[PDB]
DNA sequence: TTATTAATTCCATATGGAGACTTGGTTCCGACAATATTCAG
DNA sequence: CTGAATATTGTCGGAACCAAGTCTCCATATGGAATTAATAA
């Protein structure tokens, strides 16, 4: 960090490195979230396609 | 100050009815010619440039420009995105970047008194971008003419329309579109256009030639000691990079005499083991020092009345005192005569940054005026038979006197790092025979003398340009 | 009345001494000290204390930006263990023997 | 003035200027301190010369 | 006995400061144009 | 069904500034410089 009287700012940490990639990840949760978002976008596309047909 | 008197009406001038003292000082009644921004320059609106994300471009802040209009661009790539330059990339992505159109005269908005006016000459290459804090002002009466008419002359009036406003002195394009440029200036300057550009180009070509061979005041001291002691220049700045110094308990006591176990002390000991691998000349300085004083640093007033006092700014990398006092005191100590410099003394610097601590200087100037040196100096009276004071000062200003005092000097506030008599007396400097000395000195003396000789020629042609412009615009 | 150096007018070092009164003969000690403790001579005593009772094991020099914009004071992390009851007495025995040697040598 | 976290510092006065002459001082009021300045010193002289003869 | 260092108090120097000052130009909130939408009777 | 809405985006104005660079002026023990009563002698 480099904090100042206006705010914080990232700098290259020499003390330690963050994990970034978690050791454990709920893969099915992530897949289901992506499936939900793509299904929502597909439903929006289908609704607007029905509107286009009308 | 001033007893300026004006009349309500006046503040009617300009579409912001402003009545700060500076503007109203610049207004004055006028009887001569007027002009406007019309028959001269024209402000250019800003635009976002199409940056190519495959090649290293350039960029230029306001600090990257100098008072002489010499841009020093930095080279970014968009393939690095390092967190050190991340601010630059972020402000570029924000939209704080544009590209001059080869003929405009960029003017800085913030603090316009520091001559940040720069010229993008027509015939050139290696396009450089710029910050929106610069004002594209592309002219219609030839770029060089307006550039030289704005740099030296027409400067008491660009600086008198700035917005102080509880902070930054700042110039605004709208105010910039209101200056009352006289015609006799431009009339006379364009009348002599055919030869003014020629001789000014010759002068700036000579300036460029001088700058091409100009060298820094520290590298000269850095190379001769490097070229005389046969030490490679690319390892002591590579050994100083790695930081994993490991020591044992036994090594703490060795030559310590105060049990100091800070990291910087151990790294100093490691670097000393490298700077003296092949050099066999090292002798303790403690047995060549005969006395040590500090000085006297009372309260001081800048440009006041009393005995002048030196500061840390007066010690340069060449072992010569700058002897250009600024502060002046009026206090007494009943022993003031003990601190009145006098020629021949050696003054090491106690108290400065981690890199500017230990810089010594010899008073080589003859001054009949008594000048006090502060508590921030240390006067060394060494035997003038083995050390040759000037050589000692040059060594202190060399990497020998940098890689040591950067890692041995003490204090919790590393912004005012200070040395003490212990580090001076426990300093194992390499002292070659008196035959070897006066050769490093002398060589360094002539090299720095040449560098200083071409330091007034630059500020002789840069002044010749200004005086020629002033004479031509006044004839 | 509870600190060996409780009269040095350097009260901020008392905490270090306090840290000896809290650990349990092998207790880890991680402190953010200034660099005056490690550099200046006036603190030599508190450096001997740490070298007598503790088992200094790691020193890390942090930049002058860590505690900014509140202070540019330099800092160092000190990671020291605490010697057991026998290590301190071994140090005392060695100190006494070599001090007797030093006294005889100084007289001679 | 010239203020700093170490106390004030005199500077030239552009706004006004102090008279520095009271113009209301009595006269003999300060002459009392003036003659006390010599009375104390001569008293010390006498108080040393008494035992000087001793 | 006439010394005596080893005890003292008294100032000029030396070391250090949760530092402090100074030249100069950078981030960034915050209005504010220009959207940025209209629905709505 | 004409509308100039409001509703955001994206961008000029502007900062009891303040991040960078680097010079300081002053408390405070010390230690030595003066004693001392000691100290043999």
């Amino acid at each position: 960090y480099k904090r100042t009287k206006k705010g914080e700012k990232p700098m290259p940490n020499d003390l330690y490195d963050l994990e970034y990639a978690p050791s454990t990840l709920d893969c099915e949760k992530v897949l289901s979230s992506f499936d939900i978002e793509i299904n929502a976008l597909e439903a929006s596309k289908t609704k607007l396609s029905v509107e286009k047909g009308l | 100050g001033l007893i300026q008197r004006r009349n309500f009406s006046t503040f009617a001038s300009e579409p912001s009815v402003r009545f700060d003292f500076n503007y109203m000082k610049s207004v004055t009644p006028t009887t001569e010619e007027y002009y406007t921004y019309k028959s001269l320059f024209e402000v250019v609106p800003s635009t976002v440039p199409t940056l190519d994300e495959s090649e290293p471009f350039k960029y230029a802040e306001i600090g990257h420009v100098s008072k002489n209009g010499e841009v020093f661009p930095v080279t970014l790539s968009f393939e690095d995105r390092d967190e050190l330059n991340e601010d630059l990339f972020k402000k570029i992505e924000k939209g704080d970047i544009f590209l001059p159109e080869r003929g405009n005269i960029l003017i800085s908005a913030i603090r316009p008194y520091l001559n940040k006016i720069v010229l993008i000459k027509e015939d050139d290459k290696t396009d450089i971008y710029f910050t929106k804090a610069f004002i594209q002002i592309k002219p219609l009466i030839n770029s060089r003419i307006l550039y030289y008419a704005l740099r030296t002359i027409f400067s008491e009036k660009i600086n008198a329309v700035s917005r102080q406003g509880k902070g930054y002195p700042t110039l605004k394009e709208d105010d910039l579109k209101t200056i009352q440029f006289s015609k006799k200036v431009i009339d006379n300057l364009l009348a002599k256009e055919e030869e003014l550009i020629s001789n000014i180009d010759a002068l700036e070509k000579d300036i460029k030639e001088l700058k091409s061979i100009q060298r820094s005041k520290k590298e000269i001291v850095d190379e001769v000691f490097s070229s005389h002691f046969n030490i490679n220049m690319v390892e002591l700045m590579a050994l100083d990079s790695q930081r994993r110094v490991d020591v044992g308990l036994s090594s703490i006591s060795s030559l310590n005499s105060t049990i100091r176990y800070s990291y910087r002390w151990n790294k100093m000991k490691l670097i000393q083991k490298y700077l003296y691998r092949d050099i066999d000349c090292i002798e303790p300085l403690g047995k060549y020092i005969l006395s040590s004083n500090n000085g006297w640093s009372p309260e001081s007033v800048v440009g006041g009345e009393g005995i002048p006092i030196l500061g840390q700014e007066h010690l340069e990398f060449d072992g010569v005192l700058n002897v250009s006092p600024t502060k002046a005191t009026t206090k007494t100590k009943n022993n003031m005569e003990n601190f009145f410099i006098q020629e021949g003394d050696l003054f090491i610097s106690r108290g400065n940054t981690v890199d500017l601590v230990g810089l010594a200087c010899v008073v080589e100037t003859e001054v009949t005026e008594d000048i006090i040196y502060p508590d921030l100096y240390i006067r060394l009276k060494i035997d003038e038979k083995v050390i040759h004071k000037k050589y000692l000062a040059l060594l202190f200003n060399s990497f020998f006197g940098r890689l040591y005092f950067k890692y041995v000097s003490k204090g919790k506030n590393q912004t005012m790092v200070k040395i003490s008599s212990n580090e001076l007396l426990n300093y194992y400097l390499p002292i070659p025979p008196m035959e070897e000395q006066l050769e490093i000195v002398g060589k360094i003396e002539e090299q720095i003398g040449a560098q200083n000789e071409i330091e007034k020629q630059i500020e002789e042609k840069r002044n010749q340009i200004r005086v020629i412009i002033e004479e031509t615009a006044r004839s | 009345n509870a600190f060996l150096f409780g009269d040095k007018k350097n009260s901020e070092n008392l905490f270090i001494e306090r840290y000896y009164q809290l650990l349990k003969e092998g207790g880890r000690l991680g402190v953010v000290l200034p660099e005056s403790v490690f550099d200046t001579t006036e603190n030599k005593y508190i450096r001997l204390f740490i070298f007598k009772y503790f088992k200094v094991k790691a020193v890390v020099s942090l930049p002058q930006v860590t505690f900014e914009p509140f202070t540019s004071t330099k800092t160092s992390l000190l990671f020291a263990q605490k010697k057991t009851k026998e290590e301190v007495e071994q140090w005392n025995e060695l100190w006494d023997k070599y001090g007797k040697e030093w006294s005889l040598l100084k007289t001679r």
